[PDB]
RNA sequence: CAAAGCCACGAUAGGUCGCAGUGACCAGAGGGACCUGACUGUUUAAUAAAAACAUAGGUCCCCGCUAGCCCGAAAGGGUGUG
RNA sequence: CCCCAUGAAAAGGGAGUCUGGAACGAUCCCGGGAGACCGUACCUAGAACCGACACUGGUGCCCCGGUGAGAAGCCCAAG
């Protein structure tokens, strides 16, 4: 047989890259160690990423830009470090915040730049200590520890109810991806030929056999569901 | 060659007594001067194609008159 | 089908009547949180919005403030 | 506030910075102020109320007092130097 | 607060809007002036400013300049006011 | 505004000719019933334009990031300025 | 007014605020000098380009009085 897509899309040709020059810049913590302030400059779109971002000064005069969290204005006076205090914003430290705090761009480690809750509408909350670490639930309803003195922001990613209205024609989601890296439009396997896919060639389009694949299936068979540990709606 | 939008199409004939028509080629008109995060040019600031070698003719006579209006200002000081 | 009227008869009743329902709150008269409602908000794109009588810009949710 | 012989700064204007004192009250929008030894000497002019921010120093003087008489009284608080105090 | 509003306007003088009583504040020409606290932050603070320098009784109101505007009557937003004169009320005290 | 000179559009009254007045030119035949794909779009360059492909909507599976999926002989890499 | 589209970057320009240095001195008037190097003819298409051809194909882009809604169909200027 041939190659599949996902294979082609591994060797990252200039169909299946990012067009990132287009965006404002990484949206990471900068490395600082004091207990500084800031001053929100600007609300700005970050054209593929579905939150929008905030501009940062520091008062040694350093730019940076994180994900905006929902209600916070330009002119606004923030606070960063240990000392900071709970208020939307404000950068933290997880060590520090009482149970059922939401918070939101997690860092794992002190000084990775924020992993989790970046996405827009989604948030974190505090739930238990462990003996060095901390316990924080994450979106997904899973579980993750994290250091002491990771920094996180407090409140929730803008850009809420996103998703509630209906994209309503293929047009609409043409442009979507056009400042995204996603591949569009999707041919089903089904309508393939034998030579592309597993689950080409046939009379009447079916998967011939069932979906579900294991782990250690090598790379070309990976499709359907994979390693699943149920199917169905129910 | 053919049409290109950075130029900008003039033909000429009202305050005109000599009988002919052809067609010249400008660039666009420019800016007060750019680059940006404060975002306001200035009121008696002024901005040409060439340079007449003006100096005060090209500028307000306030203390920080060609830098900005006393808006972005006093937080320099 | 009010301001969904735009489409003809394009897409399906319900889809239509979802899509309508969201505009329809997008376009409620706001008030402005900092002054009041004396200038009206209008929305620069998703999750950013601001007063035209105050100039003050803020962060909200994708379709309302 | 706005009184005889209060030092101000004027907020705009060509000097837009420099210091004053207020020498009498012309109208409810106008009063008249002079300089008589600044680094230009802004002169004796009439101005709008909205255009000077006052100090809290202050100099005894009377009700339209001229050019000399300010400046004799600026040298009795030993205020020539202190124009550019704060 | 609204009880000797409600009578200070009955008999008393009063100005409506920032630029007049600011004008009189400088020149201490106003008893007193209250202040919304939605005013522009601009104007809130030089009328702290000059307020130091006359002695004058300053007060904060908690609302808008909306229901600050309709405790007076008047259709619209008034966000600063000065008093030029009580009247027969007895607002001054505080 | 009203007068004057130019100009445009919309109407009114009367007279009149032909076989025929949107007189050439330009310029939709209409209606009833069933199947099929919802729709705008794409396709076998050179015998197939379709009921085939896509689509918006629906639903399921993997994964907390030193992850999941994929490329490389290795150094490493694409998704990821996520 | 619209976007689950938010719609390039630099050289090169101008200005401002400060620091140091000299007392001579222009972003204004008058007179004088200099400004390498390389392209430039012609066609640009029912005969100058590609298709074995002076090939009804393809490669072109920009522009142009009456009737009439009109860059349509019909008739005619300049050419």
């Amino acid at each position: 047989g041939k190659k599949l897509l996902q294979q082609r899309a591994g060797r990252g040709g200039i169909n299946f890259r990012s067009p990132s020059w287009r965006r404002v810049g990484p949206a990471r913590y900068p490395n600082i160690e004091g207990d500084h302030k800031g001053k929100i400059i600007d609300i700005l779109h970050n054209p593929g990423v579905t939150a929008p971002v905030v501009k940062v000064k520091l008062d040694n005069g350093l730019q940076f830009y994180i994900p905006a969290v929902q209600g916070v204005a330009v002119g606004q006076e923030i606070s960063i470090g240990k000392n900071a205090t709970i208020s939307n914003g404000n950068i933290v430290e997880v060590g520090q915040l009482p149970e059922g705090t939401v918070i939101c761009n997690v860092e794992k480690l002190k000084g990775d730049g924020g992993k989790f809750a970046r996405a827009a509408g989604s948030y974190a909350v505090i739930s238990g200590k462990a003996g060095n670490k901390v316990l924080i639930k994450l979106s997904s309803e899973k579980i993750v520890e994290v250091s002491q003195n990771a920094r996180a922001t407090v409140g929730i990613i803008a850009g809420g109810g996103f998703v509630e209205k209906p994209l309503l024609k293929a047009g609409n989601n043409y442009w979507k991806y056009r400042v995204r890296a996603v591949k569009w439009p999707v041919v089903r396997g089904v309508a393939m030929n034998a030579v592309s896919h597993p689950h080409g060639g046939g009379l009447h389009q079916s998967v011939s056999r069932p979906s579900t694949v294991s782990r250690n299936a090598p790379p070309g068979r990976k499709v359907g569901h994979i390693a699943s540990r149920r199917t169905g709606r129910r | 060659s053919p049409q290109q939008r950075s130029g900008s199409f003039r033909k000429v004939f009202v305050k005109l007594p000599s009988g002919k028509s052809t067609i010249h080629y400008e660039r666009r008109k420019d800016n007060i001067a750019r680059c940006g995060m404060c975002k306001k040019p200035l009121n008696g600031v002024k901005n040409n194609y060439t340079y007449k070698y003006s100096k005060t003719e090209k500028r307000p006579e306030r203390v920080y008159g060609g830098y900005l209006c006393h808006k972005c200002l006093e937080s320099l000081i | 089908t009010g301001i969904a009227g735009r489409f003809g008869a394009r897409y399906g009743s319900s889809t239509r009547k979802k899509w309508k329902e969201v505009m329809e709150r997008r376009y409620m008269p706001h008030q402005c949180p900092y002054c009041k409602t004396t200038g009206k908000v209008v929305r620069i794109a998703s999750g950013i919005w601001y007063c035209r009588k105050c100039e003050t810009k803020w962060a909200g949710l994708a379709y309302t403030p | 506030a706005i009184e005889i012989g209060r030092i101000c700064v004027k907020t705009r204007g060509r000097e837009a910075g420099k210091k004053c004192v207020i020498v009498d009250i012309i109208d409810s929008n106008f009063v008249l102020v002079t300089g008589p030894k600044e680094i230009n000497g802004v002169k004796r002019r009439r101005v709008n109320i909205l255009h000077i921010e006052p100090t809290d120093k202050k100099v005894e003087i009377n009700k339209g007092a001229t050019d000399q008489e300010v400046k004799q009284a600026i040298e009795q608080s030993g205020l020539t130097d202190f124009i550019k105090e704060a | 607060f609204e009880g000797e509003l409600k009578t200070l306007l009955r008999s008393g003088k009063v100005i409506l809007g920032t630029r007049k009583t600011l004008k009189l504040l400088k020149t201490g020409k106003v008893k007193g002036v209250v202040v919304s606290s939605t005013l522009r932050q601009d104007l809130k603070d030089d009328i702290m400013t000059f307020s130091k320098f006359s002695d004058i009784p300053i007060y904060l109101y908690k609302g808008s300049g909306y229901e600050l505007g309709t405790l007076c009557g008047k259709p619209f937003m008034v966000s600063v006011i000065g008093i030029v004169d009580e009247g027969e009320s007895k607002i001054l005290e505080f």
